[PDB]
């Protein structure tokens, strides 16, 4: 995905594509079975990059913690859709709309979904509460 | 090209043609391509420009697919081409505007002399063909000047200023007393 | 049934921004060639491993000027050229806010001024974590289309550091064929630009061969034999009237004003080769051209008082070295407007270009750079207990 | 927070403060949208910091995990409070005692606390058997 992250598919690839080769980036990185005196701050350059992969991976790979499955690589909320939203169905969803001109077509549910999401996370907490009230 | 011209002091109309006729997205952008104002969607940007205080569009006309675009109260620096981009074409205005005023302020008297000064904008090569109450039709270039100035000169003068295939008319106001 | 919701994490949707992107430069850090010292001062030698994971079947709108990719390359460009170019005495402009007496007194600035070099680095582009730079194989786009076979990049491509007005030096060249680039045919601003698939030769030398300087009370005059190239101005004359399909092809006015924008004006000894509207300019096309017929002459010659693309402005450069110089080349396309009108009668004529936010764009439709969305909703049937 | 870290909240604010703007950090972080030869070493220097605070990050963000809830923010544990340790209720918990002169009250549960939460989670281990013993 042109870089240490962006790693679960390739570009131009649609759907289907990026969502299973998640499994094989799993698989594949699963087993593991001239210098010169200022080379100093290339290599000084070079480190940001990777802290900052790993800082913004968290940052909200952190932060699907609010929506329930931080750390993770593949949620599935518990939302009802809007097909005002999109109105498509996964066979031309993961085959077509090479997803940078995917989420385009929803450039504006971008918050409303985040919204959802973790109103029905507290929704969860709820309803743990009304089970729980009683024992 | 088609050009559009001003007064310094009037407004400007600007077209902005689209064939689906269903307001999509327009953006009206100057030469290098600052935003100035543009359909988003529904909506107006009004761009980060010179035109942050001025220009103005009629809203209504967008969902008939024509998109216009005013400069209200033209100053010599919003002359300017510009440019709309509703779909896959780009068609540029190219709006000139100027204005002109004379020396004489208040006070006039017979016999004596008064001068012209036209404010074009950079780039121009006009040609200011200039009238007179008595048919003083002074031919020339920007500065017109006439030695002969009497009462029957009174009555305000229809000067005119071509600036590439155009012109507009103007008051030169005489007043005696 | 009814639809209900998922969302999931890292599924490549790379909606817009145009943020910060740092370099690839391998320069040398060895070498007073001012480029390399920039190259590795402010720019870092290259990476390794770029993986243009192709693309299927987009559909992306390349635009090639809401890019403004294109716009932190000319900032870098105009942060290298002044620590990199010395100008001995430069008089630039001023007005603080005063209405009409806006107080435009010209600020004059010493410096110093001394040679060092000049010679390209092709560098490159690469996106912040979470950010991905869209390339396109496909370069037509009439100026806005997508690409079928392209995809990513880690870095971009070499985008060299010179710079030069409707025709380059030592630089890119074109990959497939010539494209064009632009908009409305109402009133035609709308700058095009060419990319020539094919390289030509510009070569200037001058040895000494001019030793008396002055005239009166010549070294800076410059003899250019370049070459003869016409047939690559004829796959010029055939694309244009690809594009203006019923009207000859002229070139037919070169108005003047400040030499940047008409004149050949390309850096060498950090200086620039400065002639009028003579050569190459004058051709007309109803089916065929209009000129004539080693390297051979054209005659332009080098000033010193030059204006800056960066900002407006004059300034004053040294006097030229001894001589004995050369620059070759490889001619990547051309940048055109018709020189229209209405009082035009079926001749054409196309006519010239400054603004760098395009010399430095027919070498960028292809990049778009992009953040990650990777947090992508979908429909399923997924509900919770209740 | 002062860093990098102690991004959930300014000092001073009390605790419902800081509480909430852990959300306001993930939605103020969430879209994005002189040159000394010797500067070397404060660019090293400069460098540690964020590689710690990376590394304490997780090495207890990390051993949040005995606690049930690495990787994320914001834990709800399962244990019965002691009202021996702080008897407040939230009213004048979150609006007073602004944290740093909150915890102090409590400077001596601070590891009784571990104990009953890694213990409740034994105590989930040892119910999930119960509960699979049979099928
Ligand atoms: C989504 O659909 C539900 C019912 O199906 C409705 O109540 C809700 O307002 C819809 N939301 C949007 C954003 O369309
Ligand atoms: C939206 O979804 C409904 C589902 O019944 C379908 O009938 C309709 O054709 C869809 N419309 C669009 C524009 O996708
Ligand atoms: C994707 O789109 C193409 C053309 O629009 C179509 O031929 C293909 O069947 C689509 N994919 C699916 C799964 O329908
Ligand atoms: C996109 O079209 C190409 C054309 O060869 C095809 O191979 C590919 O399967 C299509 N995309 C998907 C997701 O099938
Ligand atoms: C959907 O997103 C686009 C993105 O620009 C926005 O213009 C549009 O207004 C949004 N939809 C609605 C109904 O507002
Ligand atoms: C104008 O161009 C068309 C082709 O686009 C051509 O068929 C036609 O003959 C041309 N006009 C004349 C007078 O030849
Ligand atoms: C601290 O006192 C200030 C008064 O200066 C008050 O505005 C603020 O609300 C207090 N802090 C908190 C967390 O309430
Ligand atoms: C904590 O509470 C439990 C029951 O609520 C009690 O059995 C235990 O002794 C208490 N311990 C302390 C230290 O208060
Ligand atoms: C301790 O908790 C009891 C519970 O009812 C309450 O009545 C009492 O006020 C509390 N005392 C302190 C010092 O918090
Ligand atoms: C916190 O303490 C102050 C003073 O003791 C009081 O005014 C305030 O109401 C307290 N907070 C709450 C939530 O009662
Ligand atoms: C609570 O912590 C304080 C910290 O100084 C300690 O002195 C005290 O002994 C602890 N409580 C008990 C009951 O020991």
């Amino acid at each position: 995905g042109a870089v240490f992250l962006g790693f679960l598919g390739v570009a131009g690839s649609t759907m289907g594509a990026a969502s299973m080769t998640l499994t094989v980036q799993a698989r594949q990185l699963l087993s593991g079975i001239q210098h010169l005196l200022q080379l100093t701050v290339w290599g000084i350059k070079q480190l940001q990059t990777r802290v900052l992969a790993i800082e913004r991976y968290l940052k909200d790979q952190q932060l699907l913690g609010i929506w329930g499955c931080s750390g993770k690589l593949i949620c599935c909320t518990a939302v009802p859709w809007n097909s005002s939203w999109s109105n498509k169905s996964q066979k031309e969803i993961w085959d077509n709309m090479t997803w940078m001109q995917w989420d385009k077509e929803i450039s504006n549910y971008t918050n409303t979904i985040y919204k959802l999401l973790e109103d029905s996370q507290n929704q969860q907490e709820s309803n743990e509460k009304d089970l729980l009230a009683l024992d | 090209k088609k050009v559009v011209l001003g007064k310094k002091g009037d407004t400007v109309e600007l077209t902005c043609t689209a064939s689906q006729k269903k307001s999509i997205q327009f953006h009206w952008k100057n030469s290098n391509q600052i935003k100035i104002l543009g359909n988003q969607g529904s909506f107006l940007t009004k761009g980060p420009s010179k035109l942050n205080d001025r220009a103005d569009s009629r809203r209504s006309l967008w969902d008939q697919g024509n998109f216009p675009l005013i400069i209200k109260n033209l100053k010599i620096e919003d002359s300017d081409t510009y440019i709309c981009e509703v779909e896959d074409q780009k068609e540029e205005v190219q709006l000139l505007v100027f204005g002109l005023t004379a020396n004489s302020d208040t006070h006039l008297l017979q016999g004596q002399s008064l001068t012209l000064t036209l404010e074009s904008p950079p780039g121009s090569s006009p040609s200011v063909q200039c009238r007179s109450p008595r048919g003083k039709n002074i031919q020339g270039g920007k500065t017109l000047s006439v030695s002969q100035l009497e009462l029957q000169d009174s009555g305000t003068w229809t000067c005119t200023v071509l600036q590439n295939q155009k012109k507009v008319e103007f008051k030169i106001d005489i007043v005696v007393l | 049934g009814n639809l209900w919701v998922t969302v999931y994490y890292g599924v490549p949707v790379w909606k817009e921004a145009t943020t910060t992107l740092f370099c690839a430069s391998d320069a040398k850090a060895y070498d007073t060639e001012v480029h390399n010292v920039w190259a590795t001062h402010a720019c870092v030698p290259t990476d390794p491993s770029p993986q243009e994971l192709v693309l299927e079947n987009v559909t992306e709108n390349f635009n090639m000027w809401k890019n403004e990719m294109v716009n932190q390359m000319h900032e870098d460009v105009i942060s290298l050229w002044d620590q990199s170019l010395k100008p001995c005495v430069k008089l630039t402009p001023l007005c603080v806010t005063l209405e009409c007496l806006i107080n435009c007194n010209t600020s004059a600035i010493t410096q110093a001024c001394p040679k060092v070099s000049f010679e390209p680095i092709p560098i490159h582009y690469c996106t912040p974590a979470g950010y991905a730079i869209l390339k396109c194989n496909d370069k037509t786009f009439n100026g806005t289309g997508p690409c079928h076979n392209v995809s990513t990049v880690q870095c971009t491509h070499g985008i060299k550091p010179v710079v030069s007005t409707q025709l380059l030096l030592n630089g890119s060249l074109a990959e497939g064929e010539i494209i064009i680039r632009s908009e409305n045919l109402t009133n035609n601003v709308k700058t095009i630009l060419v990319h020539l698939n094919q390289s030509v030769e510009i070569v200037c030398t001058r040895p000494n061969n001019n030793t008396r300087k002055s005239i009166r009370i010549d070294i800076r005059q410059a003899h250019c034999n370049i070459s003869k190239w016409h047939e690559t101005l004829k796959r010029v004359s055939e694309k244009l009237a690809e594009h203006f399909p019923n009207k000859t092809i002229n070139f037919t006015s070169s108005s003047g004003g400040d030499l940047e924008i008409t004149t050949h004006s390309f850096t060498c000894r950090g200086e620039f080769f400065y002639c009028n509207t003579s050569g190459l300019f004058n051709s007309t096309y109803m089916p065929n051209g209009t000129y004539l017929h080693s390297s051979i002459t054209i005659p332009c010659r080098i000033k010193q008082i030059i204006n800056m693309w960066q900002e407006v402005g004059r300034a004053m450069y040294a006097p030229p070295i001894e001589g004995n110089i050369t620059c070759k080349s490889n001619i990547t396309g051309l940048l055109l407007v018709r020189d229209g009108g209405t009082e035009s009668n079926n001749t054409e004529t196309n006519n010239g270009g400054g603004d760098m936010r395009d010399n430095w764009r027919s070498e960028l439709y292809k990049y778009k750079v992009v953040e990650i969305k990777p947090l992508g909703v979908a429909p399923t049937a997924c509900k919770r207990r209740v």
